[PDB]
DNA sequence: TAATAAACTAAAAAC
DNA sequence: GTTTTTAGTTTAT
């Protein structure tokens, strides 16, 4: 399926005012956020329809002629020449050619502005499952001074909820902060939050807006619903997910030179001598051992391969501390109980997570993804959930699927005679490190590889200035740090190097 | 490496007299036997085994001149085993009915690794004795044994019916391969205590206070690696140079500890027919994916790429001119954080490296003991950029200290890029109006962890006891995949077997933990309900 | 030379 | 049925 987003940004008075602050406006630090989510959902090859409308211009572009609505952009697949286009309203200059070609600060009505909003859902000609609208502005009571034109809003917006279209609002700083109750309240689609009222806290900086939008710019996928067993009689329904994944270059993809049209590909196999087709039951597998040819089927290769059925067993369950971290194996995954199948899951999931965190305990299980694979131990680390001072989800609330090797995975190296350096060395050590000190993010390196094969590819459905080559980020800051550490370097070097090395 | 094993079993007529309810020692020591042989064989290694039995009903081996060394005979000599071998300790061998000196099992175990190791190169010489230790023996021969041990450089192992502790469990269950029980340690005779310390003093003299560490019994070797422990073969190293900044170069060498193996022969699909490769053939059509499937050639067919809704043409030839270059070869600190600020949630890769400084340079070492130290006292970590060689894609990574009493080193671990994170919501459990258990069914949960526990805090030192460890069982696809190769060329006409129960004793928790949960789970069942959902 | 990682093919399962 | 993921090969640096 294809999920629809349309991206809703206020063009008022307010929204190109950087009132008081170390940043950009209210609008610049949408139309980059805008432009954030494009670029990525091209590089993970997303086929979600963005749209791009916006509300109190001068000007209007619609198929009902509402004034003051303008859509930029309907709901389609993003391009290179759709994010070249809102390049163009980016930063001081972008907001001269916004005004410029369509005007601001023109009254409006939040009823028409949602019926031009879902008309654009209903135009698609391709299926679509989600439809969900994002607002940006930083006005908290658009009509507080006509009861007509808000009471029409809330109407239309509670028809949004009946007709199965999500409102998300990703309100901007205001003076005297941004008060939700105040009208939104009414307007925002919510009703899984269990009675907590929590919600994301107002955008001051561009880093606040995007992680709120890319909270919800993409759904839940779960890699697989698997079983969850205590015993063979007490089973739970649990989701499997993947919230890391090595985002890999996009695979090439065969054209016609004439035509620059996509090729299909098709494989098939057949007999040498007379060439008809080789039905799965027509052929064998072979392994050689020295002059030993051993022949088994293709369901007795997968046979021996079968040990227990898709599904978690549980083992036990074995204190934190018995788990190495030095025992890493391949990236793990998060288990969130799934209610749709199992009911009462999540309550059985919730007192094993409760319980788990206090006796700080994993939930030691023997592990099988899929049907004919053999099993593999893994300790369900619990996971308390964890919100920042935005209230975004840092941590989600559940447990760390963390693989655990066996005998085999181990690998020993020779052992050394432990050459230990002296105080005087290791305190010289210490203040250098002491000197490139830094906070860590897990989203502070990007990949080298992966932006500068997208930025040549811009170059080439743009046609039009050359390839630039990217700062690689994974660089040391070679000149930064040897300025940073001084004569640290020459020190330590005379506690360790002799000048004979 | 190359290396020459000798396997020394007994076949004598005490390894047939076992508890009731476990198998036999000759059985246990079969098995053992059969899957050292069985990797050895489906591997494909260089390494030569012999096999010397004791206890049988004949007598022949190049030492039985003027009535000595009896009972003792040499059933396959130094080579390179085969299916032949391994039928063999399938079929062939049987059991003994009489009793043979196990020392003099071991000289002649000796006089085959001194005799046929003549010329071909041999890095390792070792010796594994499977014996119940339940006859006389001489001890006069000790000294010699010891002597002639160091001056060829022979490793030893022992594999017995029991472990070298003691057993809870009195005749108890008794699983072959399992997690807690392995023979009664009041079963035992004088005889075994006899012979246990001469093994015990024989080991000591030739691996030191770490020679009781190869004192193993049958039921525990099965679930580990311990019969393969000296014939390894050594890790590559990775050479390479720690820099901090620009001014300051550490050599350094890197190993990878942690790789997942996985099989290691691939399936040939060959003719049902002629069972040869030659016979199948794939070839891949190409055709327009649009209306009207008509082929292409691949005169007609160019490289490209998709943007989003935009298609990208991009010949390879363009593509390795604008391609991103790296310099090569590095392994460079970005700087120094909080070791809290690494979550283990975070790591990447399909491996884990363990950096130590270059061989034979002390220098070296010195230096990177400061920086590992340092870290250690600052609970700080280093986020580095590792890059293999020049081809390889860059890396941002994590290398935290650890220090142990015989090494110290860096353990990298890669570190995710930010396009490699999804930001999924989801919903609250803490603060949940739905599903908040309620206090009996904390108290059901509770009781559970406690019956389920996999650790035993003995003697009151807060010394945690794993009694579950599964980093110590090897992997149970390749005994089975072993099991089924070897029984598809000794049978043709029958089908595959099922699963060893030994396999599934290990992959079970011990026997105790599952019985003490059985209180606890019925207690679950009844206070959470559950049911599927049929309706959508 | 082997060691190994970037590419690639095929099959399972979610949507 | 189509799309993402992963085990299983493949083949060059
Ligand atoms: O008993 P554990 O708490 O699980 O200790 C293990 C175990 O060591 P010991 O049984 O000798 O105490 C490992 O031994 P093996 O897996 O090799 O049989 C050893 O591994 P090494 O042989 O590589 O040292 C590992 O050490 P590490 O994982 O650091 O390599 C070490 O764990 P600790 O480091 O926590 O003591």
């Amino acid at each position: 399926g294809r999920d629809s987003l349309i991206f809703l940004v206020d063009a008022s008075k307010a929204m190109f005012e950087s009132q008081s602050e170390d940043e950009l406006t209210p609008f610049d630090m949408s139309i980059q956020c805008i432009q954030s989510v494009y670029i990525s959902k091209i590089i993970s090859s997303d086929r979600d329809l963005l749209a791009v409308v916006f509300y109190g211009t001068e000007k209007d572009k619609n198929s009902v002629n509402f004034k003051n609505i303008y859509v930029l952009q309907e709901l389609d697949n993003p391009g290179a020449k759709r994010i070249l286009e809102l390049d163009q309203f980016k930063g001081q200059q972008g907001q001269k050619r916004f005004q410029d070609m369509m005007g601001h600060g023109s009254d409006y009505s939040l009823s028409e502005v949602l019926w031009v909003c879902a008309n654009l859902f209903s135009d698609v000609q391709f299926k679509m499952s989600h439809k969900r609208i994002m607002l940006f502005t930083n006005e908290d009571n658009p009509h507080g001074n006509d009861s007509a034109k808000a009471s029409r809003a809330r109407t239309k917006a509670g028809d949004l909820r009946d007709t199965g279209i999500f409102l998300d609002l990703m309100h901007l700083k205001k003076p005297g902060g941004f008060d939700i109750s105040l009208f939104y309240r009414d307007i925002i689609s919510i009703a899984e939050d269990e009675d907590l009222r929590v919600h994301f806290e107002e955008s001051s900086k561009l880093e606040d807006l995007l992680r709120k939008v890319r909270a919800k710019e993409t759904r839940k996928r779960a890699l697989s619903r698997l079983k969850l067993k205590l015993n063979k009689d007490i089973v739970i329904s649990v989701g499997i997910y993947n919230l890391v994944q090595k985002a890999l270059k996009p695979p090439p993809i065969k054209l016609y030179r004439e035509t620059n049209e996509p090729v299909k590909t098709k494989t098939r196999t057949f007999n040498t001598s007379t060439g008809g087709l080789l039905l799965p039951s027509d052929t064998k597998r072979s392994q050689i051992y020295g002059s030993r040819q051993i022949i088994l089927e293709k369901e007795e290769t997968e046979e021996l391969k079968r040990f227990d059925d898709p599904g978690l067993m549980l083992m036990g369950f074995k204190p934190l501390v018995l788990l190495k971290k030095h025992h890493y194996l391949r990236p793990s995954l998060f288990v969130y109980p799934e209610e749709s199948l199992v009911i009462g899951s999540s309550t059985l999931f919730s007192a094993l997570l409760i319980k788990c965190l206090e006796k700080e305990v994993a939930a030691l299980c023997r592990y099988t993804p899929r049907r004919n694979i053999p099993p593999y131990f893994v300790a369900l680390v619990p996971q308390e959930e964890e919100l920042d001072d935005q209230k975004i989800q840092v941590t989600p609330p559940g447990f760390q699927l963390v693989f655990l090797p066996f005998a085999d995975d181990k690998r020993k190296m020779p052992f050394t005679e432990k050459i230990m350096a002296t105080p005087e060395q290791v305190g010289k050590m210490k203040a250098i490190v002491e000197k490139l000190r830094f906070t860590y993010r897990s989203d502070s390196f990007e990949n080298p590889v992966l932006q500068q094969h997208f930025r040549n590819l811009e170059a080439l459905a743009l046609d039009l200035m050359e390839p630039e080559q990217a700062v690689d980020l994974t660089l040391p800051k070679v000149e930064a740090m040897n300025k940073r550490l001084g004569s640290l370097v020459d020190e330590f070097k005379e506690l360790v190097y002799p000048p004979d090395y | 490496n190359k290396a020459a094993v000798v396997l020394c079993m007994d076949v004598g007529f005490t390894m047939s007299n076992s508890i009731p309810g476990i198998e036999s020692p000759f059985e246990q020591a079969k098995k053992v036997i059969t899957m050292f042989v069985q990797r050895q064989v489906f591997a494909e290694n260089k390494d030569e085994i012999a096999l010397v039995l004791f206890g049988t009903d004949g007598t022949d081996n190049p030492l039985s001149g003027g009535d000595q060394y009896q009972n003792i005979t040499v059933h396959r000599h130094l080579m390179l085993p085969d299916f032949d071998l391994l039928e063999d300790i399938e079929s062939k061998i049987q059991p003994g009915s009489q009793q043979a000196d196990f020392l003099d099992a071991l000289i002649v175990s000796m006089d085959v690794i001194q005799h046929e190791t003549i010329g071909k190169k041999f890095e390792k010489r070792h010796i594994e004795i499977f014996t119940d230790l339940s006859s006389r023996f001489s001890k006069s021969q000790l000294d010699i044994i010891i002597h002639s041990l160091k001056k060829c450089d022979i490793s030893l192992q022992f594999f017995l019916p029991f472990s070298l502790g003691k057993e809870d469990g009195s005749g108890g269950p008794f699983r072959l391969g399992g997690h807690g029980p392995s023979f009664p340690l009041k079963g035992i005779t004088e005889q075994q205590k006899e012979g246990l310390e001469i093994v015990k003093m024989v080991m000591i003299s030739l691996e030191g206070e770490d020679g009781l560490d190869e004192i193993y019994s049958f039921s525990e070797s099965l679930r580990k690696l311990c019969v393969f422990k000296k014939i390894e073969r050594h890790s590559i190293h990775w050479p390479c140079r720690l820099t901090i900044g620009s001014n300051l170069s550490i050599r350094i060498a890197a190993y990878k500890s942690i790789l997942q193996e996985r099989v290691k022969k691939t399936w040939t699909v060959v003719d049902a027919k002629t069972l040869k490769k030659e016979d199948i053939q794939k070839e891949t059509v190409y055709c327009l994916n649009d209306d009207d499937e008509t082929e292409v050639l691949k005169e007609d067919i160019i490289q490209g790429f998709r943007y989003g809704s935009d298609i990208v043409p991009f010949s390879k030839v363009d593509e390795e001119q604008m391609k991103y270059k790296s310099e090569g070869k590095c392994f460079s600190v970005l700087g120094f954080c909080k070791s809290s600020q690494v979550q283990r949630r975070f790591f990447m890769g399909n491996q884990v490296l363990k950096v130590f400084a270059a061989r034979d340079d002390e220098a070296a070492a010195v230096a990177l003991s400061s920086l590992i130290h340092a870290l250690d006292d600052l609970d700080m970590v280093a986020i580095v950029r590792y890059a293999y060689d020049k081809r390889a894609n860059p890396q941002v990574g994590v290398a935290f200290p650890h220090i142990k009493h015989n090494y110290e080193c860096l353990v990298y671990v890669q570190l995710p890029f930010m396009e490699d994170l999804r930001q999924y919501m989801f919903s609250s459990l803490k603060n949940s109006k739905k599903y908040a258990p309620t206090e009996a069914q904390l108290n059901a949960v509770d009781a559970l962890i406690d019956s389920m526990s996999l650790a035993k805090k003995d003697e009151k030192t807060d010394t945690l006891e794993d009694l579950f460890p599964t980093t110590k069982i090897p992997n149970p696809r390749f005994q089975r995949l072993f099991q089924c190769l070897l029984h598809r060329a000794l049978h043709p006409r029958e089908p595959l077997p099922p699963i060893q129960q030994h396999i599934w004793n290990m992959l079970n928790p011990p026997a105790e933990v599952t019985t003490k949960s059985q209180i606890p789970l019925s207690k679950i069942k009844t206070l959470f309900p559950l049911i599927e959902a049929k309706k959508k």
